[PDB]
């Protein structure tokens, strides 16, 4: 019934603090973690996500920046997290993969796990994690994919899950990106049950196209993440008959074992229902920066939020599947699930969110591959891994897999 | 005097129970404290204080359903010992709720079950309430069968299962479980009355002029249903006395176990002012195809047995001429090797509605319970649906890595394949 959430890295921690805020906004806990809200709704189900004793979030911070305390503890919503939780360590990974997962990682991961363990530990019934990070660092990539797999080690009958985000050349560029992305999605691949790919590229995309903002900061980028996160959440946060837990949600939306990679997408972008049931399924709303009539879908979940006619609602669900059958696979029959809930979200009247499982997502992992083979070749940078403990063939492993999986997603697209 | 217990499983039972224990409290007068100020000891026990406690087992594997008992309007009927609870659920899995969560609760339900056994004197059997689409409705009312077959081996296991439609489902994998426990329950049930969603939510929408009905208003009609059918059992009729009778009535053999069910009048609170309708408008608006249960042609398929069972303000020389009246239609078959002919049975107190409720009272009503191979068509819509996934494997690792063997998936769509058979040639 509970579930654990950890922030990893500094993306991982600047992204899970705006996920906090905005659902302590939605929730009514203040910062000083005292509920003061209107409708029992709102803490009908505030455990999954906070515990009782004023409330606490489950959160549990990690990073190898001691910074990034500060960071976390100078925001708004800095001092309601238990203080006990803050697992910072010293020396910085930097933007290394194997420093973060066999070096630095290895050092702070008997700790992390400790306080996850102490943590989980005074759940009555825990359902499973979460985790907040990059796929684009050394600290996060490495050391959180470690985290997951010591945790699967240890909780192999829960349901693990994560909200990566991929880098992206317009955001920052770094050469070594491509090899902490393959060598995270080649553990993300083998030891996860869900994950959401948020991609900078569409993020950047969204906010210099569609919002007109000239230079969109990394604030315009985690306002769109706390969104997503939020619209991705409300079905586990509230009471409903949808995606009730996260196992109920994996057996809802994951076919195969290693296809388990999401596609969010969220509505309006900062309005009436039909509006809304066309933005949402729309190209320009897509948090993965890929074309969703480029694949099939397999299957998807449709959130909405607000004060609607659910019967509009429906109708407008009907009348989407009609003119777009041409896009959901023929051999998953009903695969469209549509909930609704009456809590907006903060500053919106009127919300709906996205959830697909597409063959489309090959079309990222495509890009990772074509920017990890033009540094493979020469092998760009691979002496700083090998320094740190790392063997090659664990590249070529990676490399392998990730490319094996394009395959599948492929296969069962034109299947 | 013989009585019979009820056994609600997974949320879809418990919130049908919930609805139909209600309904019988109005219906015999009892409080809800279980103060009443005959046969109605078949569904009720006596203590000394006076108190009537329904003989019905509420198993959940989660709380929240369960809960939404113990603190509601009826928590001092029940005692709490009855309403059995887990914390982990099956998560729409039926292997989950058959071979490892199921298994971890099965001794205590079965415990709690023999407890509320020994204190009956002449049991007939259990009444089983399920859903066909969820996980602990269809793993753990399996398992439940199973073990209940070792021990009560003659004592009969009617089922009211709920027949999924997308309009209201919640998982994907609804076929899966649909086959996996029609498979392993086919052998061990012997009467099993099936209710399609869809065909409840299109009599909401039409008759009672719903928008958008919830599970408030199926949960109603439902109960009522379940009211008439069981009044028989409840009010000392003529007709289905007992629950072996039901097999001997609708049963003619053992694996065509599935009857299907029409109840008429449904009429909204509003449409109060209409006329009550005669026994003849009635008994045809059982044949029509607006008001049936799970939705089919049986004009195409040959009926094995009917019967019907009337209430309210019901003459038995009206029923004759509405029978003799029904007998002339050439679109009723009846199979040559089954005798032609109907049952009727007639209940003389009237029907009973929730108040605040969307349907009206009505001065008389009836419930039609035929055997018919038409229903076959609605075994047909979950075996495509089964074909369309398991031939690309689809969610498969979901239920083989959670200690069910994927030789199961085939099997079980192989016995309805036989059962789709088991109808073309009676047919
Ligand atoms: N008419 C009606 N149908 C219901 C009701 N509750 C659930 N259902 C149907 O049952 C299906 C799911 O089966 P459930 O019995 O609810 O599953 P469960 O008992 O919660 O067990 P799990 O699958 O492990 O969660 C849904 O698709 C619904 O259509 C109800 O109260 N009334
Ligand atoms: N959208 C978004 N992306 C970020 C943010 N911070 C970092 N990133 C991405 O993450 C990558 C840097 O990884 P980082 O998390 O800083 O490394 P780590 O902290 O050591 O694990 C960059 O390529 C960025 O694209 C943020 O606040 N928002
Ligand atoms: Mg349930």
């Amino acid at each position: 019934r509970e579930i654990v959430h950890i922030q990893a890295g500094q993306c991982g921690n600047q992204i899970g603090a705006k996920f906090w805020e905005i659902i302590s906004d939605e929730h009514g806990i203040d910062a000083t973690g005292a509920y003061h809200g209107d409708s029992d709704l709102q803490l009908e189900r505030i455990n999954v996500y906070y515990n009782e004793a004023k409330y606490v979030p489950r959160a549990v911070l990690v990073d190898l920046e001691p910074g990034t305390m500060d960071s976390v503890r100078s925001g708004p919503f800095g001092q309601i997290f238990r203080p006990d939780n803050f697992v910072f360590g010293q020396s910085g990974a930097g933007n290394n993969w194997a420093k973060g997962h066999y070096t630095e990682g290895a050092e702070l991961v008997d700790s992390v796990l400790d306080v996850v363990r102490k943590e989980a530990e005074s759940c009555d019934c825990l359902q499973g994690f979460q985790l907040t990070h990059s796929l684009g660092g050394g600290t996060g990539s490495g050391m959180g994919t470690l985290l997951i797999s010591k945790i699967r080690e240890e909780y192999p009958d829960r349901i693990m899950n994560t909200y990566s985000v991929v880098p992206s050349p317009k955001v920052s560029d770094t050469v070594v990106e491509p090899y902490n992305a393959t060598l995270s999605v080649h553990q993300l691949v083998e030891n996860t049950d869900e994950t959401y790919c948020i991609d900078n590229e569409a993020l950047y995309d969204i906010c210099f196209r569609t919002l007109k903002l000239t230079t969109p900061t990394y604030g315009d980028l985690n306002h769109l993440v706390s969104l997503t996160m939020s619209g991705v959440t409300t079905c586990l946060r509230f009471p409903g008959q949808l995606n009730a837990d996260l196992r109920k949600l994996a057996v809802n939306m994951v076919p195969f074992p290693r296809l388990h990679f999401f596609m969010p997408g969220f509505a309006p972008l900062t309005l009436t229902v039909p509006e809304l049931t066309q933005q949402m399924f729309d190209a320009k709303n897509m948090m993965a920066a890929c074309d969703p009539r480029h694949g099939r879908y397999l299957t998807v979940a449709a959130i909405f939020r607000g004060r609607m006619s659910m019967k509009e609602v429906d109708e407008q669900m009907l009348n989407i599947q009609n003119k777009n059958s041409s896009y959901f696979v023929e051999w998953i029959p009903n695969n469209v699930k549509t909930a609704v809930c009456d809590i907006p979200p903060r500053g919106l009247k009127m919300s709906a969110t996205f959830i697909g499982n597409s063959t489309a997502i090959q079309e990222l992992f495509k890009r990772i591959s074509e920017q990890f083979t033009a540094m493979f070749r020469r092998k760009a940078f691979l002496h700083w891994y090998t320094g740190e403990g790392m063997d090659e063939m664990e590249f070529t492993e990676a490399e392998s897999n990730m490319n094996d999986l394009v395959s599948e997603y492929q296969q069962y697209q034109e299947a | 005097m013989r009585e019979c217990i009820s056994i609600h499983v997974g949320q879809a039972g418990v919130q049908i129970g919930n609805a139909c224990w209600e309904l019988y409290c109005l219906e015999h007068g009892i409080q809800p404290d279980g103060q009443m100020p005959d046969s109605f000891n078949t569904f009720f026990s006596e203590t000394g204080a006076g108190k009537h406690v329904p003989r019905a087992v509420f198993v959940d594997l989660e709380p929240t359903v369960v809960d939404e008992v113990r603190t509601g309007t009826y928590r001092q009927l029940f005692h709490p010992e009855q309403l059995i609870t887990g914390k982990e659920d099956a998560a729409n899995n039926y292997a989950r709720g058959h071979y490892t969560i199921g298994k971890e609760i099965v001794d205590l339900v079965l415990d709690r079950i023999r407890k509320l056994a020994d204190q009956c004197t002449g049991l007939q059997g259990f009444l089983i309430f399920h859903s066909f689409g969820g996980g602990t409705g269809s793993g753990f009312t399996s398992l439940l069968m199973e073990r209940l077959s070792v021990d009560y081996g003659k004592k009969s296991k009617l089922e009211f299962a709920i027949y999924p439609a997308p309009q209201v489902s919640t998982a994907v994998v609804e076929p899966y479980n649909s086959i996996l426990t029609t498979h392993t329950t086919l052998e061990h049930s012997d009467c099993a009355f099936m209710v399609d969603n869809e065909a409840i939510y299109d009599i909401c929408r039409r008759n009672l002029d719903i928008e958008r009905p919830t599970y408030t208003n199926l949960n109603r009609l439902i109960g009522q249903i379940v009211s008439s059918i069981t009044a028989s059992l409840r009010f000392d009729g003529a007709l289905n006395v007992d629950l072996t009778e039901f097999q001997t009535n609708l049963v003619p053999y053992p694996r065509i176990h599935f009857p299907l069910v029409t109840y008429a009048p449904v009429i909204s609170a509003e449409k109060a002012y209409h006329e009550q309708l005669s026994v003849a408008e009635i008994t045809n608006a059982c044949f029509e195809p607006a008001n049936q249960m799970v939705k089919c042609d049986p004009r195409h398929g040959k009926y094995m047995a009917c019967c019907m069972l009337y209430r309210g303000d019901v003459v038995p020389k009206d029923v004759n001429a509405a029978i003799a009246t029904i007998k002339t239609k050439r679109t009723i078959q009846f199979v040559d090797w089954c005798p032609t002919g109907f049952k009727v049975g007639i209940n003389y107190q009237p029907p009973t509605v929730v108040p605040g409720g969307d349907l009206a009272k009505v001065q008389r009503a009836v419930c039609m319970l035929s055997n018919t191979t038409a229903i076959a068509e609605a075994w047909a819509r979950l075996d495509h649906k089964f074909d369309l996934m398991y031939a690309k494997r689809a969610f498969v690792h979901w239920y083989v890595g959670e200690g069910m063997e994927e030789g199961e998936f085939s099997e079980a769509r192989e016995d309805l394949a036989a059962l789709e058979k088991d109808y073309e040639e009676v047919g």
